[PDB]
RNA sequence: UGUUACAAUACCAUUUUUUGGCAGGACGGGAAGAGGAGACGUCGCGACCCUCGCAGGUCGCUUGAUGUUUCUUCUUCCCGUUC
């Protein structure tokens, strides 16, 4: 019962490490903590690691903002 | 050549000269629809294909000959590019208050 | 906008296929003006067969521009 | 003698309404509009089909009740999934002769009331040089049949 | 009954493709002018069809003429429909 | 291009498809709708016939004038 | 307003046919469209690209991935003539 | 300004226009819409070099080099238009 | 919670890097103007295909069409 | 005063490039999406990045089966989309 | 006064238009001999079948057509085009 930006900062405040995917580019993944976000859902992350999908390695690469219109699916863990 | 089955077709409603004169077109094309012609909307189209000075000038003497009002137009516009030509212009086909005067405007000017 | 009328398949098992091929069956709890869809208890469905039970009662979202289609398992 | 006045001004959608204007050769289909499906040349005073080049866009070609006399075999048009060629003038088996070249997407093919057509050893030699077509003169054909060529 | 431009149809050999009978009852009807509309169902009103020509006249070539002649197997019958044709 | 309402379309698609139809209407994101509209895909080859369809404006690459009407 | 949506619009109670953008066909009853062209689409008999065939109960495309709908006939009669 | 008047300037214009598929028109802009939709006219359009998908749609067309009296191009579709070196 | 207008405009003058949407290219540079609609300009920028590097090139600006993200080094 | 807004954002924002390459009339390298480098001199700017460029020299890549080419014409007038565009490089 | 057409004024953020994009000799067809094949569907030529009237389902193909998806040519004759 809950429209997604108010589902987006719930992931904030409570501040969870949230894997996120990327769009049209399946070999890929990032996982990471929201620390910001926009109306447009362009996402600043904390602490970022890239997933190889194809043992699931990671490069840290910490601050990024992700610009939205390649995330796909927001989850945690 | 394509000009005898064309010639052919003519010669046995502006169909005959469209396809002899618009699918060239180009000096066949004139030789085509100039010669339909001699055997106002044709005039003009003749016109068109035309646009020298010396041809244009013939091609208006012969429409001239024999839709006067917006002819007259024509005549002005080449004149432009001329009192002269507006007084014959006048003489063949005497709606003329606002283009007289316009061309009075141009004596007016130079005075 | 006009709302996409959703409403139907609140608190229902969906199936969203998604854009490079994927599949992700869930539960939906919202959706907005560009259908950025939230699930309840996400489940993806990947290629040969497994089935990845992602988030099981932590309400994942799909942004709007990736979502190809939804089936209702339900009615 | 086929103005190319005459070969616009009749297109509808089931091709060229073209049959009752009595014609003797075809020398304008220059002017024919592009998408045509069906050629209409039927009750016309026709004696050949020339003049059509790689016009790959007709699919049935009427030639049915035409004083015609000969049928061609470099005579272009690609597509021809149907052909009449009933109630004409043709009377000999070698005016036909020359429809081996026919091209390969030929399936009805009608040469009924006609001289040629009360032959017999008929459906033989109609299906020899023709062997892939599907009906013949308003009869189907089975590949039983088609053990003779 | 009348005589207008919708020739009936009849008793046509019901083994054809009704695509492949549609085109071979064009292409036969085409040399008696030009066929219009060929309306035709197999929704049981199978073995029976409307043929509607352009002209009066030339739907009453055709009659005297085919009401007979062997097509795919049959000997077929052409009369004058009843009614005029819709659309 | 309200100049060339009902006219037959040859529209050619994003993915090289091709479709033929009378063009009902069109809109503002050239939207089209098509009567009695065939689709062919590898170019007479391999059509299918569909009918009144519509046709998204995002998928057309661009759209040529086919024949004149009845 | 969009004169293609508008007749979308009464394309609802109707069977169509939805080519999606991977290539997957979706052959259903049209009960609600909506305005940007997003479709409900009940007792969908659908199509893959490969030809695998399934039939399913709802199905609801979003707008940006539909090549194309197709409407049954009988809509070109009217309104839209004028 | 706003660049989409700069090529409503380019009435009757003898242009290339390069899409995004790959495909060469050349020919000449009637007039140019707001989301810089264009209309041609006269133009034979060319699939340079390779001839190794859009191919398909040049030959969808009555047209590798195919010319057709009308073409409307969505503007979207557009990478660049070559204007007449005089201009 | 730092928003991406706030994130972004505070890391002007920072060598950050850009992935593309490709993954074929990325820039190292130091961010020098960034707009609402996330327009990047970057200055000092060294090419990396692949993620390694392909030369320097300079003062250089980057389409919000093809910013698949961005980070701080 | 809409407009002010819309062009001072512009003058300092990430425009500048496009915004100084023509005023000083110094050649850009503009690679695209489908690897067409586009070294050319610009002649206007626009909001999506349209841009009319002046003595082109486009430059891309044809691959075969031995070592591959380069292929380059010189366009004198061009006019492009936006779209295209990746990367805007100013060359000293 | 009304109707129609074309321009001016009013407008890059996920569903549309500001891109998830890119990487004698040649040719064709048919047949024979020696060292293209299997799946999934989608429309056709025959019928021992079904069905019976005015408002296409099933089975062969005895070498019917066609899109995904995996793996790995030479000789002889006949018919057309070209020099």
């Amino acid at each position: 019962m809950v429209p997604p930006i108010n589902c987006i900062f719930n992931f904030l405040q409570q501040q969870t490490p949230v894997t996120i995917w990327l769009f049209e580019q399946i070999g890929i993944r990032i996982k990471g903590k929201i620390v910001g976000f926009d109306e447009f859902m362009n996402v600043v992350i904390d602490e970022a690691v890239e997933i190889p999908v194809n043992v699931e390695k990671g490069t840290p690469l910490g601050k990024i903002l992700l610009k939205g219109d390649n995330i796909t699916l927001i989850t945690s863990a | 050549d394509e000009d005898v089955a064309f010639e052919y077709e003519i010669q046995k409603n502006i169909l005959t000269w469209k396809r002899y004169i618009e699918y060239w077109k180009d000096k066949q094309i004139r030789w085509l629809y100039e010669r339909f012609c001699s055997q106002t909307s044709i005039w003009e189209d003749y016109i068109r294909w035309e646009s020298e000075t010396s041809r244009i000038f013939w091609l208006f003497q012969r429409c001239l000959k024999s839709d006067c009002d917006r002819i007259c137009l024509s005549y002005l516009e080449l004149a432009i590019e001329i009192r002269h030509a507006l007084a014959s212009s006048l003489m063949k086909m005497e709606m003329h208050r606002k283009v007289w005067d316009p061309v009075i405007k141009f004596v007016e000017e130079k005075v | 906008v006009s709302t996409p009328e959703l409403k139907k398949y609140m608190d229902k098992k969906i199936l969203l296929n998604i854009n490079g091929s994927r599949k992700v069956a869930g539960i939906l709890r919202g959706y907005d003006i560009f259908l950025n869809v939230v699930l309840d208890d996400a489940m993806e469905i990947n290629g040969e067969d497994p089935a990845n039970n992602h988030q099981l009662g932590l309400q994942t979202v799909i942004r709007g521009n990736s979502i190809i289609s939804l089936e209702a398992l339900d009615a | 003698k086929f103005t190319p006045s005459i070969v616009i001004d009749p297109q509808y959608y089931v091709d060229l309404q073209l049959e009752t204007d009595s014609e003797s050769m075809p020398s304008s289909l220059k002017h024919l509009t592009k998408p045509t499906h069906i050629l209409d040349l039927t009750n016309n005073d026709l004696i050949m089909i020339p003049d059509l080049s790689r016009r790959d866009d007709i699919h049935t070609l009427l030639l049915g009740r035409n004083n015609i006399v000969e049928v061609d075999g470099r005579l272009l048009p690609m597509n021809v999934q149907n052909l009449t060629l009933s109630n004409n003038s043709i009377r000999r088996f070698e005016d036909l002769q020359r429809l081996r070249r026919a091209p390969r997407t030929l399936k009805n093919l009608t040469l009924i009331g006609n001289q040629v057509c009360h032959l017999a050893n008929y459906r033989e030699h109609v299906l020899r040089l023709v062997p892939h077509l599907e009906t013949l003169d308003f009869q189907n054909v089975t590949a039983e049949e088609r053990k003779s060529a | 009954t009348e005589a207008k431009n919708t020739l009936y149809v009849s008793q046509l050999n019901e083994k054809i493709n009704m695509q492949r009978l549609r085109v071979n009852l064009f292409l036969l009807f085409a040399t008696f002018g030009e066929v219009l509309k060929v309306s035709m169902n197999f929704k049981k009103q199978r073995g029976q069809a409307f043929i509607t020509m352009r002209t009066i006249d030339q739907a009453s070539l055709a009659q005297i003429s085919l009401n007979g002649e062997r097509f795919f197997g049959k000997p077929l019958k052409v009369e004058f429909s009843k009614s005029e044709t819709k659309t | 291009l309200a100049n060339l309402i009902d006219y037959k379309l040859r529209v050619l698609t994003q993915d090289g498809r091709v479709y033929i139809g009378q063009l009902m209407a069109f809109d503002k994101h050239m939207n089209l709708v098509l009567n009695e509209c065939i689709e062919e895909r590898v170019p007479k080859v391999e059509k299918r016939v569909l009918g009144l369809t519509i046709l998204r404006g995002e998928q057309i690459l661009s759209t040529v004038v086919e024949d004149k009407p009845l | 307003n969009g004169i293609p949506v508008k007749l979308l619009n009464e394309a609802q109670g109707h069977i169509v046919s939805l080519e999606l953008t991977t290539g997957a066909t979706y052959r259903g009853k049209l009960v609600e469209s909506e305005d940007s062209m997003n479709v409900q689409l009940r007792d969908v008999i659908a199509t893959e690209p490969q030809g695998a065939v399934t039939h399913m109960d709802q199905i609801f495309v979003r707008g940006s991935q539909i090549k194309f709908i197709v409407v049954p006939d009988l809509l070109k009669n009217a309104p839209l003539f004028k | 300004m706003k660049l989409v008047n700069f090529l409503k300037k380019l009435r009757n214009e003898q242009v290339t226009i390069e899409l995004k598929n790959g495909t060469t028109v050349w020919g000449t802009l009637q007039s140019v819409s707001p989301q810089m939709n264009a209309i041609l006219t006269d133009v034979k359009l060319t699939l340079p070099q390779p001839r190794l998908i859009a191919m398909a749609s040049l030959y969808l067309t009555g047209g590798n080099i195919a010319s057709l009296q009308y073409i409307n191009i969505r503007g979207n579709t557009i990478r660049q238009i070559i204007l007449p070196d005089s201009l | 919670p730092v928003n991406p207008k706030p994130f972004l405009k505070g890391l002007v003058n920072h060598r950050v890097g850009v992935k593309l949407k490709f993954n074929s290219t990325e820039y190292r540079g130091t961010l020098v103007s960034t707009d609402n609609y996330f327009n990047l300009q970057l200055n000092e920028a060294e090419e990396f295909v692949a993620g390694v590097s392909h030369g320097t090139l300079g003062e250089i600006f980057i389409r919000c069409n093809n910013v698949l993200y961005i980070r701080e080094l | 005063e809409l407009e002010e807004l819309e062009e001072f954002e512009f003058k300092h924002g990430p425009m500048s490039l496009i915004n100084d390459a023509m005023v000083t009339r110094t050649p850009v390298i503009i690679s695209l999406r489908n690897n067409h480098k586009i070294i050319a001199r610009v002649k206007a700017f626009d909001r999506h990045c349209n841009m009319v460029l002046e003595n082109v020299k486009e430059l891309w890549t044809e691959k075969k089966g031995k070592n591959v080419i380069n292929r380059e014409r010189f366009i004198s007038k061009l006019f492009l989309r936006g779209d295209s565009v990746i990367v805007v490089l100013k060359t000293p």
